[PDB]
RNA sequence: AAACUUUCAGCAACGGAUCUCUUGGCUCUCGCAUCGAUGAAGAACGCAGCGAAAUGCGAUACGUAAUGUGAAUUG
RNA sequence: GAGAAGCUCAGACGAGUAGGCAGGCGUGGAGGUUUGUGACGAAGCCUUGGGCGUGAGCCUGGGUCGAACAGCCUCUAGUG
RNA sequence: UUUCAAUGGCCCGUCUUGAAACACGGACCAAGGAGUCUAGCAUCUAUGCGAGUGUUUGGGUGAUGAAAACCCAUCCGCGAAAUGAAAGUGAAUGCAGGUGGGAACGCCCUUGUGGCGUGCACCAUCGACCGACCCGGAAUGGAAGGGUUUGAGU
RNA sequence: GUACGUGAAAUUGCUGAAAGGGAAGCAUUGGAAAUCAGUCUUACCUGGGUGAGAUCAGUAGUGCGAGACUAUGCAC
């Protein structure tokens, strides 16, 4: 949770898919036998590996330092009363406004760091 | 570039049991830790065979126990047999001698039959809390080539394999091929 | 009488009610039974197991219930397994002490000292007033 | 020696009885949960209705 | 829990049977509770609505509204209750459907085979 | 399951597996195991030697009832008797010797493998081998022969 | 500088994916044995206050007798 | 203590078609479990906002919407 | 995020020695779309039991509610014996043998990669034993004696 | 609003933004413009100012030896 660096911030596209509409941009192996991209010739996009894999210590961390826990009730939300500097709690889209306003009141009394507040 | 040819690069050798069974995961445990613990080859080599499959551990009956600690210059006389594996009965051995034995399974009929001759059964952590390094044991392991498959293996011309058939008998591959009758034998 | 503790952790590892584990951070793993102070999915530190055993909740509407594990031969009568001690009125400095000579000087959980304690003031902060800013 | 595993028995109201039971020799068997759920997966099949 | 051979719990069964009832079979469907004063003296807990019966309304934006039932539309289990409408936009009123288990029924349309229906459901007279 | 089958690995390689070149075709040298002796002989003189042609006599209306003789060895005979007459006779001296019916234990002639305790028994089965016979005898038990 | 072209977003179209549903299908099991020259199966033409397709029915024609229920039908 | 399936110290190494193996991601349905989410808005969809993962993917704000739906351990397949 | 500048970047899939090809498919988008299930066989793994193993051909608690669970007898399959075309015959000289290597253990050194004694598994090897075959070989039987051989044996 | 639940994509109109000398798209790096997040110095500890208060360390007593706890009082 000190000095986060991302080896990169870019998000490996999938080839060709700005230039089809029907080729998601969700990444894809290329496994044509004339491929230029599996072949890694230059200029062409960079393909997923291992070494661009982050530091294992400030891995999955938010900027702040913090692990963006999903909760779904106040429960979910007392299972961080330990974890205070190292979790952070993430509000569930399908939490109802009323149950939101409980889990947020829940949270500040302890001290768990909320990631989408408001 | 560096110029490295790797051959025996990934080891071989399980380092745990595929089994699921939890009573052998905390028997490896013990192992484990004996193993590390102390400078004996004997809890190396229960460990190791703690992890090894069913084939690789072949059962050993009474009588081959019997038969491997009473030969005529033994001294293996009061000494507990240790196998990692299932120790069988043999029938044929009408009488059995008083023994003690230490293994992983012993069969209703086999711990029956040991117990009633005056001897013992134990388990493994009843083995390592007597003989923590295992001296004056008598390590034992059954026949590994003794299952059917090792009488096909490396079957071929002149080989003295046994084929795979069907049904025994004339008709099933004793032919052109197995007798000088018939064009050439193996 | 006695089913292992060993056994008993190997069996529950990874399958009970009061474990919470997710994929995300690659695998995390919570303990939420009453009787885990530490809140982490271990053997050593899971009630389910222990002989001796001891866990910290928040008691309505100030202060903490310290749970304690009775001797093992109310180990198959669990309405005489868990004693509860409440420790409520007391200010930080009184509870911790008592939470610190109930498990410490006792001589009953000594590792699980600082957790303890840790957890009370935890719960302890949790129960102060807001002081809600307008 | 004597085991003296012995259980309580309970009456309708709650309270416990004088009568007790000596632990039935099950209660010792080995706790399996892979063979448990080995055995569970196939036995749980045996009810299905073909499609 | 049923445990008879001849009964089915099938959604779809049950759905079918209930929305392709004839119209005989659409009467007993349509039934009202009694009122706690008619329980009592009928001895009887609900009766099939009919046309003339006295109701009050328990359920819905019309909960409180009593009246005489005018018609039961069978075809869509509906009950059409005297003064319950509603306004068109021409400014004609347009009556407005209840259901028989939302209704309770405070005096019943007495009759010669009504009677024969309170004795043989065991009730009295 | 197919949950975990290497078809489910496959899917985004475009040949699953059976190459570009040789590709998986319908049979490319034929159905079942044809061509033994032509372009299969390599495999079966190989790993079946023996299969093609014929060796000895027909036998019409073969009837496997009259030549069953499931057989027994020496070795095996006091094994057949209960665990009380074993007690009662193995090893000791008594005026009877048990007698070991090796038809009704399910066998037609008793084989001379092993050996047997020094104590007198009976056999009593349809067939004996000669060297099966003799230490029997030797035992100072006797063979004696049914149908 | 516009117009024009291109991309993105909002809004509006075009289109009918997606999601949820389901008086349908499919499959299994259990039970049963009953067509016709006393004219069957099938076909045609007709029958309702306002009815063409379906259901039903046959000039006694969305039916007569008989039995049960017991106030509807409904556009 | 540090899911002993854990913890800790060190060194060397990293092209890949056809092909092989492992560990993962995602989908429909089944058993178990989670005082699980939900008309005070489930699912779905849009997005000129945010976060996580090397990646498969995942979480979230805002908009739209209207009745169901999810996490964890297992089972299963007409599963990308 | 958009755009600009500088530098790089040919159209993917495919068969191919070789594709940017003046080789073929591909105007666009959605939804659908291809290693399955079954009778076997083989290796490997897990589990149960083990000289045995396999309750589901059947029968029972059974009527209640029962396509499940659970229980129960005789057979039978595979395995416990091979060999021979067959008629047939059918596995211990010995500690169920000897030799070499060898796991594990014990003892001696004296700090070596030690010597000594048992020797599991496995492999190589010399024998013995059973069947077939080839011998002599003193009406029917083939006992002792043999063999360079032979068997998917002990 | 019956051309009716939700209402995707291709494709289209309007509005806004931006770019454009014989394609466009992509990658790297920064500029520019637009837009997003830090809520910090919260907690805990001590000192300082005043304030009121059932008042705290050792003890007395209520499971024999030692240790923790609550509870009646004293210690004011
Ligand atoms: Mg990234
Ligand atoms: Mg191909
Ligand atoms: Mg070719
Ligand atoms: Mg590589
Ligand atoms: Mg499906
Ligand atoms: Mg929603
Ligand atoms: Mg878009
Ligand atoms: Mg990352
Ligand atoms: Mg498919
Ligand atoms: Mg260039
Ligand atoms: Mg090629
Ligand atoms: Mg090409
Ligand atoms: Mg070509
Ligand atoms: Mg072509
Ligand atoms: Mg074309
Ligand atoms: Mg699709």
């Amino acid at each position: 949770a000190v000095n986060i660096i991302k080896k990169r911030t870019k998000p490996f596209k999938r080839h060709q898919s700005d230039r089809f509409k029907r080729v998601g941009e969700s990444w894809r192996k290329p496994r044509g036998i004339d491929s230029c991209v599996r072949r890694r010739f230059r200029g062409t996009i960079s393909m997923p590996k291992i070494g661009y894999g982050n530091n294992k210590k400030t891995r999955y961390c938010m900027p702040n330092g913090l692990k963006a826990f999903l909760v779904r009730n106040v429960s979910d939300v007392e299972l961080l009363l330990m974890h205070n500097k190292t979790y952070a709690a993430e509000i569930a889209g399908n939490v109802s406004a009323r149950k939101r306003v409980e889990i947020v009141e829940k949270a500040r009394a302890l001290g768990v760091k909320v990631t989408n507040a408001g | 570039g560096i110029d490295i040819e790797r051959h025996h690069v990934r080891k071989s050798q399980r380092s745990k049991p595929a089994s699921e069974n939890v009573y052998l995961k905390l028997l490896v445990k013990l192992y484990r830790f004996l193993a590390r613990r102390t400078d004996s080859r004997f809890n190396k080599a229960i460990l190791k065979r703690l992890f090894q499959s069913k084939t690789n551990r072949p059962p050993i009956s009474i009588s081959k126990i019997a038969a491997l600690t009473s030969r005529k210059s033994a001294s293996l006389e009061g000494k507990t047999t240790v196998i990692v594996g299932t120790v069988t009965d043999d029938e044929r051995l009408l009488t059995v001698p008083k023994l003690s034995v230490a293994a992983l399974r012993f069969t209703k009929s086999a711990r029956a039959r040991i117990l009633k001759a005056g001897g013992e059964v134990l388990t493994l952590d009843q083995l390592a809390l007597r003989a923590p390094t295992g001296s004056n044991t008598v390590l034992l392991r059954g026949k590994k080539h003794a299952r059917e498959a090792y009488r096909h293996f490396g079957f071929g011309p002149h080989k003295h394999k046994a084929p795979y058939v069907r049904s025994e008998g004339r008709k099933f591959e004793r032919a052109r091929g197995r007798r000088k009758s018939r064009a050439f034998k193996v | 009488m006695s089913v292992s503790n060993d056994l008993i952790w190997q069996v529950i590892r990874d399958n009970n009610r009061f474990l919470v584990k997710r994929p995300e951070f690659g695998g995390i793993q919570f303990n939420r039974e009453p009787v885990n102070v530490s809140g982490k999915n271990a053997q050593r530190f899971s009630g389910l197991c222990n002989d001796k055993a001891v866990g910290v909740q928040a008691n309505s509407p100030r202060g903490v219930v310290l749970i304690t594990k009775t001797n093992p031969k109310n180990a198959q009568k669990p309405a005489k397994l868990f004693r509860k001690d409440v420790i409520a009125n007391a200010s930080s400095r009184k509870t911790y002490k008592s939470i610190a000579g109930r498990i410490g000087r006792t001589g009953y959980r000594d590792d699980l000292v600082k957790v303890s304690v840790a957890r009370a003031s935890a719960i302890l902060s949790s129960q102060r007033p807001k002081k809600t800013v307008a | 020696a004597a085991a003296r595993p012995t259980v309580s028995i309970y009456s309708k109201d709650g309270s416990v009885s004088s009568e007790t039971i000596a632990l039935p020799f099950v209660f010792k068997a080995p706790i399996r949960p892979d063979l448990v759920r080995s055995v569970h997966t196939a036995v749980a099949k045996n009810k299905r209705q073909p499609y | 829990m049923k445990f008879s051979r001849d009964v089915t719990s099938s959604r779809r069964k049950q759905r079918k049977a209930h929305f392709g009832a004839p119209s005989s079979v659409r009467r007993v469907l349509m039934s009202a509770p009694l009122s706690k004063e008619l329980r009592e003296q009928y001895k009887i807990r609900s009766l099939p609505v009919r046309r003339d019966d006295q109701i009050t309304v328990i359920r819905g934006s019309n909960k409180g509204r009593e009246g005489k039932i005018t018609s039961v539309y069978r075809k869509k289990f509906l009950l059409l209750i005297e003064r319950v409408t509603r306004e068109k936009a021409n400014g004609a009123s347009a009556p407005v459907g209840i259901d028989a288990s939302k209704v309770v029924i405070t005096k019943l349309h007495l009759d010669k085979d009504r009677k024969d229906l309170i004795v043989r459901k065991g009730g009295k007279v | 399951p197919t949950h975990t089958s290497k078809t489910r690995k496959l899917r985004g390689h475009v040949s699953a597996g059976h190459g570009r070149i040789g590709k998986h075709r319908k049979h490319p040298g034929g159905r079942g195991k044809a061509g033994g002796l032509q372009h299969l002989r390599s495999h079966f003189d190989k790993y079946h030697p023996g299969y093609f042609g014929k060796v000895g006599m027909r036998r019409f209306h073969l009837m496997k009832n009259p030549l069953w003789r499931p057989t027994v060895n020496l070795d095996r005979l006091w094994t057949l008797v209960p665990n009380e007459t074993r007690e009662k006779y193995l090893g000791k001296n008594t005026e009877v010797a048990p007698v070991i019916n090796v038809l009704q234990s399910g066998y037609g002639k008793v084989l001379g493998k092993g050996r047997l305790p020094d104590t007198p028994v009976i056999i009593q089965t349809r067939y004996v081998s000669r060297r099966a016979e003799e230490k029997i005898k030797q035992a100072g038990g006797v063979v004696e022969l049914i149908a």
